[PDB]
RNA sequence: CCCCACUAUGCUUAGCCCUAAACCUCAACAGUUAAAUCAACAAAACUGCUCGCCAGAACACUACGAGCCACAGCUUAAAACUCAAA
């Protein structure tokens, strides 16, 4: 009785959540450079977000923040190429704190 | 009330005045830039001629008469000969693309007229005579 | 010459301000094209001169278009370096 | 097999197509009001559809609509008529100062 | 001139474990500063040239 | 001696070949390890090639059964004000709530699917569950 | 070449003439994307089938013959001498 990986998949979040687009998600801070902070929501790739300016100083390494998804990774076909460019990043909207 | 930039239309009733005039009694400045020359013509609201000068008229000759300067000189001896009849405020129509274009009006305005509108009247014909062929420079 | 007069190309100076009336009147006819036709139009382009112009013109606005995509999509990742020194 | 493998299917979350705002609308050259919308007020220059925003469908409805009512005395060529300056502008360009 | 001692033993195994750099030191170097520039992030001119 | 040819067969068979030859001395370290444990794949070099005319990819879209309920669900009530939390890897959304409700009624026989979508809503209801519609 | 003037002509009608870098310089139809991807460039590489066409350059969009409302015309289209290239 060993869980196959097309149960795994069919159950994940990841899965359950449907399309990205528009879906609030919890990320967490794991890496600052100056302003922009580097997001992990449970996908593929990291978002990578400015520092609100309202309670900036609040927003530090470990932080777990409230986003709203729009892809989980930024591709784009651009004439005359044979794949994809992807810039390794997730786009999304950083909308504040999530706080208990 | 805000700035309209979209002339008063006749018939309706604005509250727009130039010295008590409506818009549709404001004579009118004819300017024609053209490449060679530049031709001012002042006119009544009732199509009554009251000024005209041009670049050749000002003593202008050959490539002098296609500069802006010339045209500026034109601009202003038709502003002193309509301020002469009663023109202040004016309804510029300009036809053309030349050198004039802009500087004939700077003259009317030098010459003691006030411009209220512009208008582009320059003629485009949609489909028209074919024009002479192109140059070999 | 049978439509209605100073309604067409026709923009009211505000304050006195020509210059800027002007400026108006020649960015209205510029977006519309008749700068550009007008001076087209002073000598006749043959159909075959037309024909190429005008292909060459809508593939450099494709390839212009094209361009200003690709370098938007690629200055995402202009911040600063995240891992300097590795 | 197994009942946890994926099923074959159509898209469930597939978004509807895009639609102009005349997707469905009846285009007639009588209508001078809506015609006028995709004019210029200046010139009276018939907008292309990156300004219209309308389908090659409806651009070309609307362009022999404008050529049929101008022609026929319901809409004037040189500029657009002034009793339809304040209806909603629909079209991506910016003119004044 | 001082000479660069040898950079692996009879074995053939290099010494360091950033050898096929072909930098060793200097990447040695980089590692370093670059590790401990971490370890502060988890904790938080006139006379020299 | 010995072959830099990467783009003719494999390092194994490159080898192979070189020391029954007798080019090479000595079999390299790793040729006893790869003789008695080989990948699936032979690695040969292979030039990718693109896809014309009625060619298609064989990959397939992943779907299930409960997407159309997904779809109906974000569609009536949008995405829920609760935030995904998918670190959590028993995370239950308000939709997963709703489709194993929606799943449950099913399986009790119901059939219709407009009216298993209303009365699903009004289980939630009575549970607490806050269900916006979108309009 | 640049500037001005003006004619045949561009237009309509009724007849002719039948030529274009008449060119996506891509014959029609059918099929394939796996092989080796493929001289180069163009426009990714081929398969089946059929018609038309080609066989060093130049002579030659020529000569003669023939047909044609064409009569300084068009279509079809060589040979001799010449070269080791084109
Ligand atoms: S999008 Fe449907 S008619 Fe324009
Ligand atoms: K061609
Ligand atoms: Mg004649
Ligand atoms: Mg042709
Ligand atoms: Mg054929
Ligand atoms: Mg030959
Ligand atoms: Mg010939
Ligand atoms: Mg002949
Ligand atoms: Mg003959």
């Amino acid at each position: 009785n060993v869980e196959s990986f097309a149960s795994m998949l069919r159950h994940s979040p990841l899965t359950q959540m449907g399309p990205a687009k528009d879906k609030l998600v919890i990320g967490r801070i794991f890496h600052i450079v100056e302003n922009d902070l580097y997001i992990d929501f449970g996908g593929k790739f990291h978002c990578v977000c400015r520092r609100p300016e309202v309670d900036g100083e609040k927003y530090q390494k470990g932080t777990r923040v409230r986003l709203r998804l729009l892809d989980l990774e930024l591709t784009s076909r651009f004439l005359g190429a044979t794949t994809d460019t992807t810039v390794l990043e997730a786009n999304a909207v950083l909308l504040g704190i999530q706080e208990s | 009330t805000k700035f309209s930039i979209y002339p008063p239309i006749p018939g309706e009733e604005s509250s727009l005045r130039w010295a008590g005039k409506k818009f549709e009694e404001i004579p009118i400045a004819h300017i024609k830039a053209s490449h060679n020359n530049t031709q001012i013509q002042v006119v009544s609201a009732s199509n009554e001629p009251l000024a005209f000068a041009s670049c050749g008229t000002e003593g202008f000759r050959n490539a002098k008469k296609g500069t802006g300067i010339a045209a500026q000189t034109a601009g202003i001896a038709a502003a002193a000969r309509a301020k002469q009849k009663g023109v202040i405020h004016i309804r510029v129509v300009v036809k053309g693309l030349g050198p004039g274009r802009l500087s004939a009006m700077h003259g009317l305005i030098m010459g003691g007229l006030e411009v209220i509108s512009i208008t582009d009247n320059t003629p485009i014909p949609h489909x028209g005579c074919r024009p002479r062929k192109a140059r070999k420079l | 010459a049978k439509h209605l007069k100073f309604i067409a190309r026709t923009v009211m100076v505000q304050e006195g301000n020509v210059e800027s009336a002007y400026r108006t009147l020649n960015r209205i006819l510029t977006m519309d094209g008749l700068i550009e036709d007008i001076k087209h139009r002073r000598y006749y382009e043959k159909p075959c001169r037309r024909r190429q112009r005008e292909s060459y013109e809508r593939c450099r606005r494709i390839y212009n278009m094209e361009m200003a995509r690709k370098i938007n999509f690629l200055m995402r990742k202009n911040r600063a370096d995240p891992w300097q020194g590795c | 097999s197994n009942e946890d493998l994926p099923i074959s299917m159509e898209n469930p979350y597939k978004e509807p197509l895009k639609k102009c705002i005349l997707c469905g609308k009846h285009v007639d050259y009588k209508n001078v009001q809506l015609l006028s919308q995709f004019v210029s007020p200046f010139t009276g220059c018939i907008y292309g559809r990156h300004i219209t925003g309308l389908c090659g469908k409806k651009q070309k409805e609307i362009t022999k609509a404008i050529k049929r009512a101008q022609i026929m005395g319901f809409m004037p060529v040189t500029y657009k008529d002034p009793a339809y300056l304040k209806d909603p502008k629909v079209c991506n360009i910016r003119y004044r100062e | 001139p001082r000479q660069r001692a040898i950079q692996w033993g009879e074995d053939g195994r290099p010494f360091h474990y950033l050898f096929y750099t072909g930098k060793q030191s200097y990447y040695s170097l980089m590692h370093d500063v670059y590790g401990m520039l971490l370890n502060l992030e988890k904790h938080q001119v006139i006379g020299s040239r | 001696a010995g072959s830099r040819l990467e783009t003719v067969g494999s390092i194994f068979s490159r080898t192979r070949d070189l020391v029954r030859a007798g080019v090479l001395k000595e079999k390299p370290l790793w040729f006893d390890v790869y003789d008695a444990f080989p990948p699936l794949r032979e690695p040969v070099f292979q030039r990718p090639r693109v896809r014309y005319g009625k060619a298609k990819a064989p990959i397939q879209d992943i779907w299930y059964h409960e997407d159309r309920i997904r779809a109906k669900f974000y569609s009536v009530y949008g995405s829920g004000q609760r935030a995904f939390d998918l670190f959590n890897p028993n995370f239950k959304s308000t939709c997963q709530r709703f489709v194993e409700k929606y799943t449950e009624l099913q399986k009790l026989g119901e059939t219709d699917e407009e009216k298993l979508f209303v009365e699903t809503g009004k289980a939630l209801l009575a549970e607490g569950v806050i269900l916006r519609r979108v309009g």
